[PDB]
């Protein structure tokens, strides 16, 4: 939920009340009675909690940030799942033994360099959540360095389909591709369904890019296509404008018609939101509020 | 096998209202083992329709969310109950009725009354003070959680699988809270 | 209903069409003209469905319910009771039951 780990290190090892040992500029801010909200609040403390603050502010203490700088590292390693969460009580029990064994002027200044690049040079972790080359760009640029670029029929639409497929894994942060076994896959979401067999799809689409099929043929592709190729073309449909594969290829009978099939449900869901909200507006059997509703929409 | 899968059907939790972890559909399968080529290409042409009906039903009906089987539903994505404000008919407005008894007349029985001409009646809100969260009903589980057709099944990294298909898995602990 | 399973039903004739419809009507004209002779009509699977709406009341109704007398007259020869049979706006009777 947080952005930075060192703020949680500054939340688990700093005093919540204002002390002059660490925040002098706020502890002296209220001794001299110069504060906007509640100014006159330090005279009326007795000699117990005046001298226990007014001595320690005009000459500060000299504490040791060794126990605090390591929590800005041990947290920064468990935020990125390098360590198990069940385990950080051991490594801080081992790093604090480490940097007190080999302590110097250098290591106290070398940890302090390392609690800055886990703050402002950990912006790469903010970066490839957006560009998602975790598993979407550099894991697919091996796939595009695997397919043959010499297709006999349809030389131009072959390199515009994968030009529209690299855009698919780029405009979606959740989708990713990977190497499992001798073939590459592609899931549209983490914790997600609809895994396409990406090797067994472009091998099915090879020798298929030029057909120029007529518009009176529907039930032939049970022995020609494969339903995951029929689902990969479903996942390429919203990111494919009308200028990719124009009109008369058999993919124009597929990719354009898949956008119309998505174009049905992206307005009939708004119809389905109306019907399920008027069954309780007039009084309708909720068991029979979905049987006849779906049959009108399928 | 991998291409036309028999779909993972869920199971309903009546207590918590969450999804009880899905299972392979094992109670609607045809016994096509005693069939030659002209029907085992027809049976596979049937399952390839219910794996396409269930994908054109999952878009029309289910709420688009990331975590399928979430442990704590939000307030707005759960069906509430907002009936009409309950119009309450007050019988006898006592602003001039306590003056009648102090005049000396004891009352009994019970416009609405003859001694006073006016009759006010109030309305008040009949919904809850806060909307409901944490658990969907039965009819919401009729609506959402259509049987998830899982193509190219279990074909990725650990954690990239649907881990909620295990009917023991806490969705926010990465772990079965088992016997402890 | 439930089109999650409907093409899986109608191929095996669970719901869908009776033997008048799905058979090619050359065979329907064949079998109906020959019933004294050879009598097809067995082994062709006429299915039936239930009316999926208009039977079920999702509100917690009650199939059967006893009533209680609101009086009695213990005459030495007679015995008279009166009842208060009443319904919740949506429960018709036949009164022979």
């Amino acid at each position: 939920q947080q952005v930075d780990p060192a703020m949680l290190a500054a939340l688990q090892s700093q005093p919540s009340g204002v002390t002059p040992s660490d925040d002098w500029a706020a502890a002296m801010d209220r001794i001299l009675a110069l504060t906007t909200r509640n100014p006159e609040a330090f005279r009326q403390q007795p000699q117990a909690n005046r001298f226990s603050a007014i001595l320690e502010a005009v000459v500060p203490s000299r504490t040791n940030p060794t126990h605090e700088k390591v929590l800005a590292i041990v947290n920064a390693l468990t935020e990125s799942k390098a360590i198990r969460k069940d385990e950080a009580g051991l490594i801080y029990n081992a790093l604090l033994e480490r940097v007190a064994r080999y302590n110097s002027t250098n290591v106290q200044a070398n940890l302090d360099r390392l609690t800055t690049d886990v703050r402002e040079a950990v912006a790469q972790r903010e970066r490839f959540m957006h560009d998602t080359n975790l598993g979407s760009q550099v894991a697919l640029n091996a796939f595009l360095s695997t397919l043959p670029a010499n297709v006999p029929r349809g030389q131009e639409d072959y390199v515009s389909f994968i030009s529209a497929l690299r855009l698919l894994v780029a405009e979606v942060p959740q989708s990713e591709v990977y190497q499992s076994g001798p073939d590459y896959f592609f899931q549209t979401s983490r914790q997600g369904l609809q895994t396409v067999n990406l090797t067994q799809a472009f091998k099915n689409l090879q020798g298929m890019w030029g057909v120029r099929a007529p518009v009176g043929d529907r039930a032939t592709i049970s022995s020609l296509l494969t339903p995951n190729t029929r689902l990969l073309l479903l996942l390429i449909a919203p990111f494919t404008n009308s200028s990719t594969i124009s009109r008369d290829s058999y993919l124009g009978h597929l990719i354009t018609l898949y956008r119309e099939a998505i174009g049905q449900t992206q307005v009939d869901e708004q119809t389905f939101q109306e019907i399920t909200s008027v069954s309780r507006a007039l009084g309708q059997q909720d068991t029979g509020s979905l049987e006849a509703t779906l049959n009108f929409l399928l | 096998s991998k291409e036309i899968p028999t779909p993972y059907m869920w199971s309903y939790q009546p207590q918590m209202g969450l999804a009880a972890g899905a299972s392979q559909d094992y109670s609607s399968r045809m016994n096509w083992l005693s069939a030659g080529p002209h029907m085992i290409g027809r049976v596979n042409g049937i399952r390839a329709t219910r794996n396409q009906i269930l994908l054109e039903q999952a878009a029309l009906t289910s709420t688009p969310r990331s975590q399928l089987n979430p442990p704590n539903w939000p307030a707005v994505q759960v069906y509430q109950e907002n009936p009409a404000p309950t119009t309450v008919l007050l019988p006898r407005d006592a602003e001039a009725e306590v003056q009648m008894t102090n005049s000396g007349a004891q009352l009994a029985g019970g416009g609405r009354s003859s001694f006073t001409p006016r009759q006010a009646y109030l309305t008040l809100q009949s919904s809850s003070s806060q909307p409901r969260s944490g658990g969907i009903g039965t009819l919401q589980f009729v609506e959402e959680f259509v049987p998830s057709v899982y193509f190219n099944p279990f074909s990725g990294a650990p954690g990239l699988y649907p881990d909620d298909f295990i009917p023991n898995y806490d969705a926010v602990s990465e772990s079965v809270d088992g016997y402890d | 209903a439930t089109p999650s399973m409907m093409p899986q039903w109608s191929y095996m004739h669970i719901a869908g069409q009776d033997a008048s419809e799905y058979l090619s009507p050359g065979l329907v004209q064949f079998a109906r003209a020959t019933d004294t002779y050879f009598s097809l009509g067995n082994k062709f699977r006429n299915p039936t469905v239930a009316p999926t709406h208009d039977v079920t009341t999702d509100r917690s109704q009650r199939l059967t319910l006893r009533f209680v007398p609101v009086d009695r007259e213990d005459t030495a020869y007679s015995y008279k009771v009166r009842f208060t049979l009443a319904v919740g706006d949506n429960r018709v009777l036949d009164m022979a039951s």
